[PDB]
């Protein structure tokens, strides 16, 4: 010691440290650090604060068609839609011409909140039923479609038909066009062999010749059903014109003037947690920026990245 | 780091000091002892949490996206799709990366500053009454009670009090 | 002062400075900083030194068809077309398949110049007018477009007309077909009752049914064209074949062999200014590298960014 | 700062000082006085304006682009425009922000830096015939007229005319 | 020297150095750099490690087809097929809406694998060959196609075919729908004036109607094909259902269930060299991070940037 | 640099130093010369490896994209296909220009930062037995034949053997 007083400056230490990577060092040891990447979720979807609603057996596409294991979505709002990879069809079967949009456009809308209107179509019979649709144990049909037909004098006479958008939204009408199996379906259905469809507004038509053939059988059919869809806005009107082969709406969906909801395509359960980040995984809680869980994102998430793990250094180099 | 106090001129650190990240450990005639100091460690505190609290910081929310997955192959804008997807992706993960790799720089460099800042500082107070020994410890040329001690450690040590003293043991005057 | 000298060394201060953010601090006092991000933008658009061409009441896509407010359009060049959002049609009610594809076109293209071609159609009656798009105070047709029908005679041969590209530049060609609201009116105007248009080159043929059915009334009629467009490269060649429904291009616009304009659609008035950015709101005069004005923007402009506020430091800390 | 000169052991700045970034105040027999010291200050100028240049520096000229606002929904086409327009904007605004924060950290590191730099040149001047008082002043330990003040800060003070008086001074001998 | 020993701290220099960009300085000079942007490539794509298949004189699609320059692809597997530009059609003209849809798909899936099924069409004759499509010097088709065309009795009965996917894998399906130039040609053909084709699986159908009119001669022909496909999964089944025009297909290609391959269009021959990195200029060989040669990339390749040059300084500043 | 050695107090490099980055150069008695120190230049060029390391490090491997050329204009989508493609391009180019900026301000930095910890070195060493010239360079005011140098640049210099002749000849006692 000999006698003159010394005094050290230093700095804390642990026995065992952190490894980070740096600029200069992939891997070099301090004393405490943070994990920067989230990987873990719960196996749950939490239904707090997002509104979830879960389509059950039921496709947001079959939900707006009104099919029927359905019912259970008729007025519901959502900032998220459930949908479920399970989910199957119970009605007449059908295709969709640009499929993924009709989807986006009801799953980004956010309700499903449907204004009837009644339709004064002529001579034509009205409410057709189908044994591939079952409701109960009876023949029906889609809930917001109206299958006309050809009377039982054999008359099928031009419809023309106009609805005026002087409300305050925006209005989605859904229709579709019947695609016989064979010309004997055609003309015992619509007595017209070209049956015709044409759906216009001011600004647009939508035009559609039916597509005779036969199909795959299923449930009981080889014909088909093709959906389409028109937006008509304040001002705006619609005409349907058809002499045959017309699935009719029976109203509008409204249309909010602010789109912002989604839909995500899981298996995952519905719980009790509480979450604004779900992902196609489950939801997640973290305050980390990052997140290696999923590429499939909704709500107030970390960002997807590649990386399992980026440890950011919350101290000084540790020398033990 | 850039000042090569920690991992440096200082061999290694201390485990014993657990209610500071820097601090004074000292011999005199009446023993040895150990305190932290509060400014040098709130500051590189404060610093490191600033950081913490810049990333931490959650501002990314959103719900209507595009798709993801695609049970098959369907042509032009799927495949448009999945590249603007992995675009995004690659971008993403190169910022986390690169920001990781730099705040962590960044912060040992910060907390090897706080050390040699504390170092700096002691230096300019001892005056002509210490010599800096190379391991950051200083040897003091005045006898240094506990009250002497702390003195230095809280910032009124007076070294003219005891400058006659130690200049004539530094030299032999 | 006890008799030594003395020395200090400094730096600068000012009583007030301004808060900048950094990597450790979210608001720390500097000397000086600037300002990085452009919030204010001049309340008309500059037309130096690009060439700006103003639509006034036409659609670039009218102006391409020759609609009676658009004479002023022949031959127009620009960097950027400013069409206004209070444009309105003047002319036959239409619509366009893929609309902002041929909006596209020819906003990139950056020029109207249009090659008048004589076709010569044969028994057909050439020129139709119409009373849904008045000249003057007289029943007229876009300057582009030939309506034929069928003759004095009520014949409408087959139609087989081709032109050769053996100059120096693509072309494009713009055509149309008629769909009328009923089958009287189809026979009416061309005699066969299924009409058909069929428009090809070497490599592509778009081929083309017209839809009949009442759609609503527009400016007296509630028949439509739909139009479309067809582009010949140099060393190809078309061939319009039609027995009706055709509305026959009367030449066709070159297309420059570099594309490099556009369109902006705004309601801003164009000034006399200088500045190579524009936006929807405006033109910005900057040499800040960021701007929260808007999206859309074009020319030499600053990248777009969220934050109202980005304040680089150029002096060291304050401490008054 | 990393270098814990500005902020640090010089306690504030000078409002008085307005023709330069860095300078030197003085008191001896004959007065007090301050003047700028040009090359410390234009080195740090220099260098921040060099960061300037870096930015205002515009590359960036777009023309024809995409569509970027919708009267109404339209589906999966107008879903990937706006996907890939506000992927943009945010990597943009991600870049703007961690450039912005990386610049003011490293700009105040370089004018603290220049300021020691200032310090240290002037202290290896000196030699033994000063000493640091702690605050960025030195006690120089012989007289020193206003030509002798101006010779330490035009960089001519030659350290062997004053080190014996100097020397005595400081340690009494 | 006085007699006081003198030690000096020093560093290195070289007589000239090379100049590097930091945050601070444009230009400053530093001992040694490294180049960070590749700029030379190879002039020559380099066989291995990735597996080239050069498709000569035919397209993707021509070599999906079968027609005459393409057996050489029969059976090919590939990570890049190289596409040339100088590949040029030797067999019926034809068309595919959606293009490039079609060409992505055969690119990405990674190899020719057809599997022959035989289709028991009825009484309609089969084989239909063609001059426009010579094999050796003798009129012929597309290997992978049967036009079909009415019996000698003037018959076209309705086809209706079906073939169940009980395998493996996923099946793709090309097939064609004739349109004829006139309408004495098209029952010359097919005895049905109006055509029909009709192609569905479980959950989708495409139909087609065909076009009547001339188009520009092409190698002896004014008709056309245009060809579509279907892709059934492992579970589901197609049919075929014609009344004429149907250009039907002679079994599938197998799709691999993972998909990793592309295409690269190049006239750069193949070489001998060594290198996983390819673009339309030729491969690059390289460790460097980044490269301005091409944005078109293939492999495990270096980051397309606009630079010519990015220095990394690897040394301290030189002052010689 | 940060640290103002290199391109500062140092005023330059020596060409003469070829198996070393940094180095001592001595004049005594006997002569002069020049050794490489070791530690100083491995420090210095393990921190540059690790950079470049972190740099051809590549994790980019890519198949089937998008189409990015288009012979003849076709309307929306060939549109947002460019689009998509310019802007992945311009935020990969900001990344390297940004990336080879930074990491060469802070390699500057490094080597400024190794040549003053060498210097600082040898200071300590030499405690009280030498004064700093002011250019990297110290006064040894003790004889020191050539094991004496080899003992500083190997770092078992005793400065106690030393210390009173040293403090005789600094001050004249
Ligand atoms: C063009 O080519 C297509 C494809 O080949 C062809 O479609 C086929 O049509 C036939 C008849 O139209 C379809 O036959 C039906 O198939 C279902 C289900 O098939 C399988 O699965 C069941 C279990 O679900 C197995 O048990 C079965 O063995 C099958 O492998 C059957 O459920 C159908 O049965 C009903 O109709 C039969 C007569 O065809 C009856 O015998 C049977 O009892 C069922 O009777 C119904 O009718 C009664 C009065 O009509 C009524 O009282 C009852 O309530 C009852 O519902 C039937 O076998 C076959 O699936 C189609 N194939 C495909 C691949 O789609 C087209 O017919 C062809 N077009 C022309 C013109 O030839
Ligand atoms: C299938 O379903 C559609 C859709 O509902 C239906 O369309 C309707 O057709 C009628 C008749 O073609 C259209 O009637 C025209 O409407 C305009 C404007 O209507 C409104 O706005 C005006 C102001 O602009 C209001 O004053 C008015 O009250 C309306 O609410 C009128 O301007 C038209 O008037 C002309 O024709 C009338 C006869 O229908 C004349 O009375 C009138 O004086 C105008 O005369 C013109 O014709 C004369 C000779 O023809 C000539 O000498 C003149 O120069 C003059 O130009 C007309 O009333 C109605 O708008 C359509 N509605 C919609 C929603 O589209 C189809 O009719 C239906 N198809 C079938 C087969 O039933
Ligand atoms: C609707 O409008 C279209 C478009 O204009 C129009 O198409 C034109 O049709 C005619 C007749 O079908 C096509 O004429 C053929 O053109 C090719 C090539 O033409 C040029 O290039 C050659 C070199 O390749 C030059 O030498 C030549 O001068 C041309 O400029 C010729 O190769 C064809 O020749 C065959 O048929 C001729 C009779 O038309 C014979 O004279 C000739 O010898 C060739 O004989 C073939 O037929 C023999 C029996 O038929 C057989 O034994 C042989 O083996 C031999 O193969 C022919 O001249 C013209 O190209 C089309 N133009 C375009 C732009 O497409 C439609 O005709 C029109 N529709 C109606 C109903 O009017
Ligand atoms: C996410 O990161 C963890 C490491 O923290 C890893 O175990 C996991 O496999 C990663 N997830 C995926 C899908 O790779
Ligand atoms: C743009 O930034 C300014 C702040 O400089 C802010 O006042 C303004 O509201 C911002 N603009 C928008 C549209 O948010
Ligand atoms: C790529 O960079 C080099 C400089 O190394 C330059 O000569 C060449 O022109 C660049 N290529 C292009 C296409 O600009």
């Amino acid at each position: 010691y000999t006698g003159n007083p010394v005094i050290c400056l230093g700095h804390h230490a642990v026995p065992n440290g952190t490894m980070v990577k740096t600029l200069t060092d992939d891997q070099i040891e301090v004393v405490t650090a943070q994990e920067l990447v989230e990987s873990q979720h719960l196996p749950e979807l939490c239904p707090s604060p997002l509104r979830l609603v879960d389509g059950q057996t039921c496709d947001i596409v079959n939900g707006a068609l009104g099919s029927p294991g359905c019912d259970h979505l008729n007025g519901a709002e959502w900032d998220v839609f459930i949908e479920r990879p399970t989910a199957v069809d119970t009605c007449y079967p059908f295709d969709v011409p640009d499929y993924q949009s009709l989807r986006s456009i009801l799953a980004n809308n956010g309700k499903f909140e449907f204004i009837a209107e009644e339709f004064q179509w002529n001579t034509v019979k009205q409410n057709g039923k189908s044994g591939a649709c079952k409701r109960a144990n009876v023949n029906d049909f889609f809930n917001r479609l109206n299958w006309l037909t050809k009377s039982d004098g054999n008359a099928y006479p031009l419809q023309n038909l106009t609805k005026v958008n002087n409300g305050d939204y925006a209005r989605l009408y859904i229709w579709g066009v019947h695609h016989p199996s064979t010309d004997t379906e055609q003309t015992n259905l619509y007595k017209n062999n070209p049956g015709r469809v044409t759906v216009s507004t001011q600004t647009s038509q939508t035009s559609v010749v039916p597509n005779i053939g036969s199909r795959p059988w299923v449930r009981g059919l080889s014909s088909r059903i093709s959906f389409y869809w028109t937006i008509v806005e304040p001002g705006d009107l619609i005409v349907f014109n058809t002499i045959g082969n017309l699935i009719a709406p029976r109203g509008h969906y409204k249309l909010n003037s602010q789109k912002k909801s989604t839909i995500l395509n899981t298996a995952v359960p519905i719980g009790s947690c509480v979450s604004k980040c779900h992902t196609d995984r489950g939801s997640i809680t973290t305050t980390k920026p990052f997140q290696n869980i999923s590429r499939i994102s909704i709500g107030d998430c970390p960002k997807y990245v590649k990386q399992g793990s980026l440890k950011l250094a919350t101290g000084m180099r540790n020398i033990p | 780091g850039l000042f090569g106090a920690i991992a440096g001129f200082i061999e290694n650190g201390w485990q014993g000091l657990i209610d500071g990240w820097y601090g004074f450990r000292h011999q005199n005639a009446e023993g040895t002892g150990t305190a932290a100091d509060l400014k040098s460690t709130q500051t590189a505190i404060d610093q490191i949490n600033g950081k913490l609290n810049r990333l931490i910081e959650k501002t990314n929310e959103k719900y209507h996206q595009i798709e993801k997955e695609f049970e098959q192959v369907e042509g032009r804008i799927q495949d448009l799709e999945k590249y603007v997807e992995d675009t995004k992706i690659d971008l993403w993960s190169y910022n986390a990366e690169l920001l990781v790799a730099l705040e962590n720089q960044h912060t040992i460099d910060v907390t090897d500053s706080e050390m040699n800042k504390l170092f700096e500082r002691v230096r300019r107070q001892l005056r002509e009454n210490a010599e800096d020994k190379g391991n950051g410890c200083f040897e003091i040329f005045h006898q240094c009670d506990n009250n002497c001690i702390e003195s230095i450690r809280n910032g009124t040590y007076d070294h003219d009090i005891y400058r006659d003293e130690a200049i004539n043991n530094r030299f032999q005057i």
